[PDB]
């Protein structure tokens, strides 16, 4: 089977495994090599629509 | 490129009595800015990820003839490259080369927020003498480049904050100029 | 220029991935490669047949109380289990990133013989012959416990 | 506890009455970690893990440097911070202090019956901790640099308060 | 749960300094007063008043005064301008022997200094040993990082004040790009 | 580290359950396991045959007046009676409830040879070779008369 096929069902949530694994890898990559800082200002700016 | 970026040493971040090792790395005296140490960190058996955001890494370096009247020692940061793979490199300084012979090294990391640190190997290292010499840097040098760069960067950040607070008065002029140029571009086409 | 005692010699069963150990108290150790080449004659000339090579190694060592490994060997020769061994020369590290591991020869085969021996007022000595079962590979390997 | 410590050690502390002389453990900390030294003890009765909970036996570990003396040395008995009450997994975070006292350090475990004076004790061990170029190398420059950073902060604070 | 760090070096604070804030410290190496000099050792002291917000900070840093080395005493005369702050002045002393050992003994304490002179020379005093090059940054790192974060807060306030008009620039450019259509 | 004389060696006939004894005045004792593996070649490669292993042990000892055991051995080699033997290492007791019995190897087979020898003005020495007849089992065994 291709990885896009198989379903990973969490609570009330449907998604494949390839997409989910790519999302996990992207999370890891962002948390590691993603620049950070001024989180409070980031949140207070994200408050806008 | 021309540089001695071929070497590579692995640092096992494990508590199993990883002893000192003769890495067999022999740079020369008349070598400036081209002596590089490629470190690759490993947690247990596979590479340990790293980042300049969460943690900050440094290395200590000390010649073998270190005395109060004559010696050599430093401690300075690293240059993380391909962090996810647990890889990084250290550009050997220029003042340290003048001191030849055996050398011991060490690489220690500090996790931000908690200041809980980690020490890996305490490995060895060599440096040789060449014929381009005669000047003697017998004066022992000991500078903590980490805190030195810390204070220098704090001063530079204060100065940049000052310049930005000065520019705050120019932002209205920028807005007006941008609006005028937009109106001009409209009236043109 | 190499003192024999520099040669270090390890064994382990293929199945037990985690397991690791070393042979102790070697007195004489000897490797061997035996080429079977018997030319069969020809009218116009002669041809040198290329035959198999049954390489094997024989070592003798002593047997003390804080070890049973030799018993594992005298077990394997009978049960005819597979093993794999490492003839590592110490004081010869890698070249780029393999310094912790020293040069060695790796080969997997069975223990073809075990023979121990006793002598009144003397320590008992066990000898073993191991058949390598094919080509012996080269590279570097890491020691346990820094010794 | 975090995913930054050493935590590459599995000590088989087996409650066997037969014999458990000593463990010359192969382990080091380099005297400069001082923020993350983790010991992952296991627990077994004969060959199987134990099932110890908080309501059940409480845990204790005693650490004692090699040359202990009322004038010089180190000695402390603290908790274990149980991890898994099923397989007997005990992660103990070494204090910030002992890693300053270079050399060897002997240790031992200790289990107290929750609700009775009965106790149990496990096999000893010895996790050496070596020296490091980080914890030496000078006895002036550190003071010089702390003084320099103090002067720099005390100075820049004036301009900072001014511009603020 | 006792301790016995093997440096046998300590820097004690005389409780008999309740008058005129003449901080008279003593040194003890191997239960012995250490004979010091100007060259053979080094010293340092820092003092900060009670938690002033930013305005009245008795943030002073100065070396010591060798009152009697052969006996092992170190005097520090409190500046008159400093003791005006009647707030509890926390203090951090640092002594260093430079005897081929990386010992930098730090003494953290405080008291209830009054506008006239040192008063209530109390407070649970503690001592530490800087035996590794990471806490030299952490010794004063507390207030250092505090001021760094204050500077960063002012910087982000300035950045928000600037973005208030950068958003106007964005609105201008977008409205013009829409009008030209 | 084990002095040879620590190795204790017992025999007895299978039929005589009660009977027990020990070999005395050993000078040289030697066990052996011989693996018969002769690979026969193959075009695509080679295969290492797994053959039987004829393990055997040879010991020499002296012969005195207060014993006839050696005579029982020179009887068995001829009559080809079965025997079973115990290679027990002393100073190695059980682990839980087997301390009185020390580690040993047990194996049942025939005595394949007896050869004694005399020398003017000297004690006569008898050597024996015993075939083990199969796998040798392990465990612990108890000595008689505490020696």
């Amino acid at each position: 089977h291709n990885g896009e096929q198989i379903k990973y069902e969490h609570l009330n949530v449907t998604s494949s495994v390839s997409d989910f694994l790519t999302y996990l890898n992207g999370r890891f990559s962002n948390m590691v090599l993603g620049h950070n800082g001024d989180g409070i200002n980031e949140v207070k700016d994200a408050r806008v629509d | 490129n021309f540089s001695k970026d071929d070497n590579l040493i692995e640092l096992q971040t494990t508590s199993q009595y990883n002893p000192v090792i003769d890495t067999n790395i022999s740079f020369y005296e008349s070598d400036r800015g081209t002596g590089v140490l490629n470190f690759a960190v490993t947690k247990n058996n596979r590479p340990l990820s790293i980042s300049s955001e969460h943690v900050k890494t440094f290395i200590v370096l000390k010649t073998d003839d270190y005395n109060v009247d004559r010696g050599a020692y430093i401690s300075d940061e690293l240059t993380i490259v391909d962090a996810i793979n647990g890889r990084l490199q250290y550009v050997i300084p220029n003042e340290f080369l003048k001191h030849s012979g055996k050398v011991h090294a060490q690489a220690f990391f500090t996790q931000n927020g908690s200041d809980n640190v980690v020490v890996e190997r305490q490995f060895s290292f060599n440096i040789e003498n060449d014929l381009v010499s005669g000047f003697d840097g017998i004066t022992k040098l000991v500078y903590i480049k980490s805190i030195q760069d810390t204070i220098e960067a704090v001063g530079k950040d204060f100065n940049q904050l000052k310049q930005n607070m000065a520019d705050t008065q120019t932002l209205i002029a920028k807005v007006n100029d941008s609006a005028t140029k937009g109106i001009q571009q409209i009236e043109i086409k | 220029m190499k003192n024999s005692n520099d040669r270090i010699i390890l064994f382990r069963k293929a199945g037990e991935k985690v397991d690791a150990t070393k042979m102790l108290f070697l007195t004489e150790y000897g490797l061997s490669h035996e080429a079977d080449t018997d030319t069969e004659d020809t009218m116009d000339g002669s041809y040198n047949t290329g035959g198999s090579v049954e390489s094997t190694m024989s070592g003798t060592a002593k047997m003390f109380y804080g070890d049973d490994f030799a018993d594992e060997i005298e077990d394997a020769v009978v049960d005819r289990v597979l093993y794999e061994a490492w003839e590592v020369e110490s004081r010869i590290p890698g070249k780029n990133g393999d310094s912790a591991k020293f040069k060695a020869k790796y080969f997997q085969g069975f223990h073809n013989k075990f023979e121990l021996k006793a002598e009144a007022n003397g320590i008992d000595e066990y000898e073993y012959e191991y058949g390598v079962n094919g080509r012996f590979q080269r590279g570097f390997a890491t020691l346990p416990e820094a010794v | 506890v975090d995913n930054f410590s050493k935590d590459d050690n599995l000590i088989e502390l087996q409650t066997t009455s037969q014999y458990n002389p000593v463990i010359d453990t192969n382990i080091s900390f380099y005297e400069s970690d001082r923020g993350t030294g983790v010991l992952n003890f296991a627990v077994t009765k004969n060959n199987r893990p134990l099932s110890i909970s908080s309501e059940h036996v409480k845990t204790f570990i005693v650490l004692k440097t090699d040359d202990y003396n009322v004038d010089r040395g180190a000695y402390i008995s603290d908790e274990l911070t149980i991890v898994d009450a099923i397989n007997g997994r005990l992660q103990y975070v070494i204090p910030n202090e002992f890693l300053k006292h270079s050399g060897k350090v002997h240790a031992q475990a200790f289990f107290t019956q929750n609700g009775s004076d009965n106790v149990v004790v496990e096999r000893q061990f010895s996790f050496n901790i070596e020296n490091d170029l980080v914890s030496g190398f000078d006895g002036i420059t550190k003071l010089v640099y702390i003084k320099s950073i103090q002067d720099t902060i005390e100075a820049v604070g004036k301009d900072f308060n001014q511009l603020k």
